[PDB]
């Protein structure tokens, strides 16, 4: 009937309020920790939004849809993974008194995305481009965007890592990016992190093994997949053993077994073989590597699904399997191995890779005492994904809470021009924009209601004036201040924000079960 | 445990009984409602008949256990009319419990239902009719078809089936010195075709069930044989398998088959015979060997079915193998396959028989009720074609019989010593139920209906009026062509007048209580 | 007192009340167990197939309605809601001391006058091409605007009309198939003039055939045929499963040696092949095809007139087909066989694009019911309007016969029309507009003398149903109708206990 289906929403509306309201004192610069109890009595401290969500577990509907909302968000765009959870809880709560009086709910979404669509229109309109076809201009939106997102020490010591990750220019401005198709940033342990260069080809770390010479060129890799494990018996003693007899026949059975079938194998040219990882393997027979350390030894252990998933990647060539295999399909590139270390510990190894179709380039990075190695991998993936985010379009616009008014403002006057019974619920979109101002005052330390209306006051007489400052602590213009950030983080928010409030709004009736 | 007594105990027990027949009361005559029924899983099915609801149901009183024993034990004489006897012994239960109440013995009344039953029966004897010959019995085949079928499967009217139908019983009434056997008239059904496709087997049809309708298969036979030696590796009653410790034997076994059938193709072509039909079988692999070269011969002919097969032939078996000639088998007429989907498998109908001993009807459907709707009609109409036969003596029915029975047994026990009017009025006043509850289950009065009919009865003469349930004109019944059997009712009231003596002699103490 | 079962009826109709009309409301339906999931849902097919219940009165419904959906469209929450009217309606005219015997009647008197008048109200004004076209093409906006997705469908109309109108009135079910393929985007479809598999073995056998020409071949390596060259196993040792491998490759490599010796070249089978054979093929220069499909051979048999052989049976008798061009064209994300080259155009399968799911079924529905319509007005063009124009007239002429005929069935069909005047009523309620006004209105037009009124569902006003463009098909509704009675009729006359 209709008591359910109220019944159903208001509990609906009520988990979501208190999924939003659960986190929200995180926002800024400026925010207040948090100290997750786990279930064996260890306590973690910690202020981002994303651990938050993706660590606490929930059962409800709503609940695994916000989460689905904000882990679509941090894939997508990347930042700003918090602000959609408010957004979403301002937009119930306006849904929440706009149903309270008697409206349908395919008119508040009709408005909804008038709305929305009318914001995007003006945030489109009201950010100014600019330009990326040469290196300079580029390379000056880089240097501004990136002086403000993490302390300043830091900040000057990731810009050598910065600069020679933006140096990547292979894609000639084209419309989407491929950075997170082919790279592959390895870390290595041991050394000084001064001693970075960006590397093609590929880069191991395993030693090959430790005879006389070992500096050939065949293939420098072994494209073989079967299986090389020692036959398993059947149980422990077959029979008794003591004296003779049976000494014989394992002995020749671990020597003169296993040995035919390296001698069949060895029998193509290029003598180069490998396995994966040693997780299944109990014991490698030793004998089987004496006898083949003669006509030159080569072999690599330690090996991942992801290297070979690069290393077939990177080359161009496709794994083969089976024993019964008489191609000529396993080939590589030869032109120059055999690395040594770089004045240091830690065993390392590197190929150009020349003349190859795939001009795949890594950045090998170093460390000390595991402090500033994960320090600078998070830096540079911060700085590749704000630098796809601002190749992907090309506006970008300040933040701090003038954005937020000044859509607030269009439209109050929007709803205020437009006629029809529509125009309430745009009303209501105009009161779900001013929160992220206020939490900013809030949490900075000042009043928020005296600020918010000093703000709407600017932007009504002076239209573009100034906003929120943290370092200062009061109104200062944003043109001083060296942030920034791109239209996509804020359009791509609010069209993920409307959707899932018209998925929330949309589902209702009875929700049967097994 | 308590022991009931006083009359506590026949109280208990006529209100158990009134609640059970008060589940037959309202079911009665065509108008009635289907009554449904589920058992423990999803099998919700809907009917209207008074053995299969009282087959699955379930009581927890000794009474109510008799009652149904007694009720499915008598149904092979009446066939349809096994709810109205219920109403019937309900009524007179409760006429018991009600005239016992002033303190009366039970022996008293239960020695008068006697004779009241009995002074009934004469009084049924003498009004009836005797006039039927060879064309009343002929010309009205449609009237009585329609009236025992009616209208539930089909909305139209249906002249094939029933005539089918008589002819089954006229070809062996006759035939067999005036006397019919239950066991010689079969009822088959399979879905297929409609339900306007009634056949007549006059021999005996088989079915074979195919395995696959793309396989070969020319017919080209016209002459039967029976024999009784292995004409094929047999299978002696033992699920046989891979039963040999070697790997050369399959091989081996598949050329010495291969070699019997071409020695037994040979023998029944150099000597004339044809389809061979034998007691054993094989496995599927072996008639599929024998159908892909040439001949089609099917086996898996296992059972009691080779019983008919010795006698849809004409003669004797052989006992030995070493002793086949072209006199000891048995000659055929028209031994052909027949298929009228053409689709599936096959069947044989044997055209050539000394007798009839045999005989079947087949009749096509499309679901699960309504051929079975349909069986049903045919076993009443073959119930009461044998009725018809075995008397010809039929009355007219409504509900006229059981107002004259009462009245005449009225005026007949008017005079009584000390006992004769009692326990006679009330097994007179009680047999107005069935016209009562009848003129109830559709939608006119039935007390004012009931009283202008014992009025129009009772002023002028011909005792022939009564109620109509199909909404027509008059309410007469020599012009609606509704007829009745008399052994049917005479076997109805010494059944219900059994029951109701035996209730009221056992009624005096229980074990368990 | 009879009540359960009614109640039981009725409370299964109203959960999918609320999911008609283009505008209708969605529901989750979350599984226990497990692993709890959660979809979106948006019919009521899918929520009364994925459902337990246990009354049988419910149970009856529910295969009723399943038979209709199975035979006709998509008829399941039409004649759900009517039949749970006509049980609200039957339970208060029992309530009132009135015999079943005449609501029945009356109701099957309805039924009748509502036939008569569907029957006698039929256009046929359908002598061009053109016609028949706008026709189409206002059926399939008609049925494509049940969801309300303005995204991609115009394009996906004019495609299956364009695939539906090739038939050229030939009656056949079995030539166009469509096929499961996701991967694109939603603006991108693809015309051929054949049909493609659903999987390939790789690339490392040669691609490179010449001479097209089937060749199917029931050969058997595991099904014990005649002559078996191989045995079984003893015990004694364990040195005979050398020889029976060894027995098994050589027969192998004879059945390998007769199918080459007997002229082919791109084998194609639906039997399951080993590594060994597969390889041995692969390396003598002969793909081999295996995991087929269930219905990918047989359909390409039928449109040719072949066959299967038989599990080797008769290996000169069976018909084979031939073709002239087969390669294999990267199209999309996947590598398929092409069937080029051919004269028949009446067996094609149009790939699909996108990233969502949920299409294939309201596709083949569509297609089901455009192939219906068109063997149906084949020569005798029929139709009606839609919009709630039927009903009303129906109802019209319902409470028009229910007043010359005096005794006590009247009241029976007074409930029929009431009952049947409630479809409109909820389609406005699922927008929302006022409902009653409409209703009036539109009954008010109609008894005036207007047999052509309608509601509008992009502004919620009365209109006319000619001038817009929209119509339906005429044996639907008479199906809808005709299992609604039967279902009341049903229902209605059990009222006993339960056992
Ligand atoms: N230098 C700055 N000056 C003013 N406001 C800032 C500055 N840096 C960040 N902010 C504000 O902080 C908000 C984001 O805070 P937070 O949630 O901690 O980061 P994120 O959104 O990336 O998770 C933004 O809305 C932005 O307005």
């Amino acid at each position: 009937d209709r008591d359910k289906p109220a019944q159903i929403r208001f509990s609906n509306i009520s988990a979501a309020k208190a999924v939003a309201d659960a986190i929200r004192t995180s926002l800024g610069p400026k925010g207040m920790d948090k100290m997750i109890q786990d279930g064996k009595g260890d306590v973690t401290i910690t202020n981002d939004g994303a651990t938050i969500l993706k660590q606490m577990q929930v059962l409800h509907p709503a609940a695994r849809m916000l989460v689905e909302l904000s882990k679509a968000q941090d894939i997508e765009a990347g930042d700003g993974t918090t602000s959609v959870v408010i957004i979403a809880g301002s937009l119930l709560d306006s849904c929440t008194k706009l149903l309270q009086k008697g409206i349908h709910p395919t008119i508040i979404s009709e408005s909804f995305q008038k709305a929305l669509e009318k914001g995007i229109e003006i945030l489109t309109d009201m950010s100014r481009p600019v330009e990326l076809s040469d290196r300079e201009t580029l390379l000056n939106s880089a240097t501004t965007s990136l002086n403000s997102k993490v302390v300043s020490q830091y900040s000057s010591l990731l810009s050598p890592m910065s600069v020679n990750a933006v140096m990547k220019v292979i894609d000639p401005a084209t419309a989407t990016s491929v950075d997170l198709r082919d790279i592959k940033i390895v870390k290595k342990l041991g050394g000084t992190i001064d001693d970075c260069e960006l590397v093609e080809g590929l880069v191991l770390t395993q030693k090959v093994s430790n005879s006389g010479i070992t500096r050939v060129e065949k293939a420098k890799i072994g494209l073989i997949q079967f299986c090389l494990s020692a036959p398993k018996t059947d149980m422990d003693n077959q029979i008794v053993v003591s004296d003779y007899a049976q000494m014989d026949r394992v002995l020749r059975e671990e020597r003169a077994y296993i040995l035919n079938l390296v001698k069949q194998i060895k029998k193509t040219g290029c003598n180069v073989l490998l396995i994966q990882k040693s997780i299944l393997r109990d014991a490698l027979s030793d004998l089987a590597l004496h006898f083949l350390n003669k006509m030159k030894i080569m072999v690599i252990k330690d090996i991942e699904r992801e290297d070979i998933e690069f290393i077939c990647k990177t080359i161009g060539t496709k794994p083969v399997a089976h024993i019964d295999q008489f191609t000529a399909d396993m080939l590589g590139s030869a032109e120059l191995a055999e690395e040594v270390n770089l004045n240091g510990s830690g065993k390392l190894l590197k190929i150009t890779g020349c003349a190859s179709p795939g001009k795949t380039v890594t950045i090998v990075v170093r460390g000390s005492n595991k402090l500033v190695i994960e320090e600078a991998e998070r830096s540079i993936h911060d700085a590749l994904c704000v630098i796809r985010c601002l190749v992907k379009k090309r506006a970008l616009i300040a933040g701090g809470g003038a954005p937020e008014i000044e859509l607030a403002l269009r439209l109050t006057e929007y709803s205020r021009t437009l006629s029809g019974m529509e125009s309430y619920c745009v009303r209501a979109f105009a009161d779900a924009m001013e929160v992220i101002p206020s939490t900013l005052a809030e949490n900075a330390g000042l009043n928020p209601i005296s600020t918010v209306t000093e703000l709407r006051n600017r932007h009504a007489q002076g239209e573009k004036t100034a906003g929120i400052n943290v370092r200062k602590g009061g109104i200062s213009n944003i043109l001083e201040e060296l942030v920034v950030q791109p239209l996509l983080v804020s359009v791509s928010a609010l069209t993920l924000a409307t959707e899932t409030v018209r998925s929330i709004l949309k589902i209702d009736d009875v929700v049967n079960t097994r | 445990k308590s022991r009931l007594m006083g009359l506590e105990a026949l109280k208990s027990h006529i209100m158990a009984a009134k609640a059970v027949a008060n589940t037959m009361r309202t079911s009665l005559g065509p108008n009635g409602l289907d009554k449904m029924m589920v058992d423990k899983d999803g099998d919700v099915t809907v009917t209207n008949d008074g053995a299969t609801i009282l087959s699955m149901m379930d009581v927890d009183h000794q009474i109510a256990k008799l009652m149904v024993e007694l009720s499915k034990s008598q149904d092979d004489e009446i066939g349809d009319g096994t709810t109205g006897v219920v109403v019937l012994a309900g009524a007179l239960l409760e006429e018991a419990e009600q005239l016992l109440d002033r303190g009366i013995h039970p022996i008293r009344i239960a020695d008068g239902y006697e004779q009241a039953a009995r002074v009934a029966i004469e009084h049924l004897d003498k009004i009836s009719d005797s006039v039927l010959v060879d064309i009343k019995d002929t010309e009205p085949l449609i009237q009585t078809a329609k009236t025992t079928l009616g209208s539930k499967v089909v909305n139209s009217c249906h002249r094939q089936m029933a005539e089918i139908a008589v002819n089954a019983v006229l070809t062996v009434a006759d035939m067999e010195r005036r006397d019919v056997d239950f066991e010689l008239i079969k009822v088959e059904g399979k879905v297929g075709g409609r339900l306007e496709d009634t056949k007549l087997i006059k021999g005996v049809i088989v079915d074979k069930d195919f395995s696959h309708p793309q396989m070969p298969k020319k017919v080209e036979d016209a002459k039967i044989a029976i024999l009784t030696c292995p004409f094929e590796p047999p299978k002696p009653k033992t699920k046989h398998k891979l039963d040999v410790t070697s790997v050369e034997d399959y091989k081996a076994l598949q050329k010495y088959e291969k070699e019997k059938f071409e020695e037994m193709i040979q023998q029944i072509k150099e000597t004339g015979a044809n389809l061979a039909i034998c007691q054993w079988g094989f496995d599927d692999e072996a008639n599929h060997l024998l159908l892909q070269n040439n001949l089609p011969a099917v086996r898996w002919v296992g059972g009691p079915e080779i019983e008919l097969i010795a006698i849809a032939t004409g003669g004797r078996i052989v006992p030995r193998f070493s002793e086949l000639t072209a006199e000891k088998l048995g000659f055929a007429g028209l031994v052909q396959e027949i298929s009228f989907g053409t689709t599936k498998d096959k069947m044989l109908v044997i055209e050539q028989c000394k007798n009839s001993r045999a005989v079947t009807i087949f009749i096509r459907g499309g679901n699960k009720m309504i051929i079975e709707e349909a069986k049903r009609s045919l076993h009443d109409a073959l119930c009461v074609i044998r009725n018809l036969i075995r008397d010809n003596r039929v009355v007219y029915g409504g509900g006229a019989a059981e107002i004259s029975c009462a009245l005449a047994v009225s005026q007949e026990a008017d005079k009584c010593p000390t006992l004769e009017q009692y326990a006679m009025r009330a097994f007179a006043d009680a047999l107005e139920v069935i016209p009562m509850a009848l003129s109830e289950n559709s939608g006119m009065n039935p007390i004012q209906t009931m009283t202008e009919v014992r009025a129009r009865q009772v002023k002028e003469m011909n005792p022939a009026l009564g109620i109509d349930c199909l909404h027509k004109g008059t309410n007469d019944m020599k012009q609606q062509h509704v007829i009745e059997t008399l052994i049917g009712k005479k076997q109805q009231i010494s059944l219900a007048t059994q029951m109701v003596r035996m209730i009221l002699k056992i009624d005096d103490i229980r074990k368990p209580g | 007192a009879r009540l359960t079962s009614f109640i039981g009826a009725i409370a299964i109709g109203d959960l999918v009340k609320s999911t008609l009309g283009p505008k209708g409301m969605d529901k989750i339906l979350l599984s226990s167990g497990r692993d709890a999931s959660l979809m979106v849902t948006n019919d009521g097919a899918t929520i009364l197939k994925n459902i337990g219940v246990d009354n049988p009165a419910a149970k009856v419904l529910v295969d009723m309605s399943r038979v209709q959906d199975d035979e006709v469209g998509d008829g399941t929450t039409s004649v759900t809601v009517l039949a749970a009217e006509l049980l609200r309606e039957a339970e208060s005219l029992i309530a009132k001391k009135i015999h079943p015997q005449t609501i029945i009647a009356g109701w099957r008197e309805a039924t009748k006058a509502a036939r008569e008048a569907l029957l006698s109200s039929a256009v046929d004004h359908g002598s061009d091409e053109v016609k028949f076209r706008q026709d189409l093409m206002n059926i399939a906006g008609t049925t494509l605007s049940s969801k309300l997705l303005t995204h991609h469908k115009d394009h996906f109309t004019k495609l299956a009309v364009e695939a539906v109108l090739r038939l050229k009135g030939s009656g056949n079910l079995e030539a166009i198939h469509i096929i499961k393929k996701l991967g694109g985007s939603l603006a991108d479809s693809y015309l051929d003039e054949g049909f493609l598999l659903d999987k390939k073995i790789g690339v490392n056998q040669p691609k490179r055939i010449e001479n097209a020409k089937i060749l199917i071949a029931n050969t058997g390596m595991d099904t014990d045929k005649i002559k078996i060259f191989g045995s079984r196993v003893r015990v004694d040792s364990t040195a005979k499963v050398a020889e029976i491998e060894h027995a098994e490759k050589e027969k192998m490599k004879e059945k390998v040696e007769r199918i080459l010796k007997h002229g082919i070249n791109c084998f194609i089978n639906r039997q399951l092949i080993y590594n060994y054979p597969e390889q041995l093929f692969g390396a003598a220069g002969v793909m081999a095809i295996e995991h087929a499909d269930f219905a990918g051979v047989e359909r390409l048999a039928l449109v040719t007139g072949g066959e299967i052989a038989s599990t080797f049976d008769h290996p000169e008798l069976v018909k084979l087909g031939s073709c002239k061009l087969i390669e294999e064209v990267m199209i999309g994300e996947d590598k398929l066989i092409h069937f080029s080259g051919v004269a028949l155009g009446e067996a094609c399968t149009i790939v699909l694009r996108g990233a969502t799911q949920q299409i294939l079924d309201e596709a083949e529905r569509s297609l089901h019911d455009a192939l219906c319509v068109l063997a149906q007005t084949v020569k005798d063009s029929r139709t009606v309007y839609g919009g709630g124009c039927s009903e009303m007239l129906m109802a019209h002429a319902v409470t028009q016969l229910a007043n010359r005929t005096p005794g006590k069935e009247a009241v029976a069909m007074e409930s029929y029309a009431k009952a049947l005047r409630m479809l409109p009523t909820i389609i406005a309620d699922n927008a929302g507009y006022d409902s009653a006004d409409l209703v009036a209105q539109l009954r008010a037009a109609h008894s005036e003398g207007n047999t052509t009124a309608g509601l509008d569902m992009r502004e919620g006003t009365i209109g006319d149903m000619a001038i817009l463009g929209i119509t339906e098909s005429f044996q639907v509704k008479r199906q809808v109708l005709l299992s609604a009675a039967e279902a009341a009729e049903v229902i209605l006359r059990v009222d006993n206990i339960i056992k």
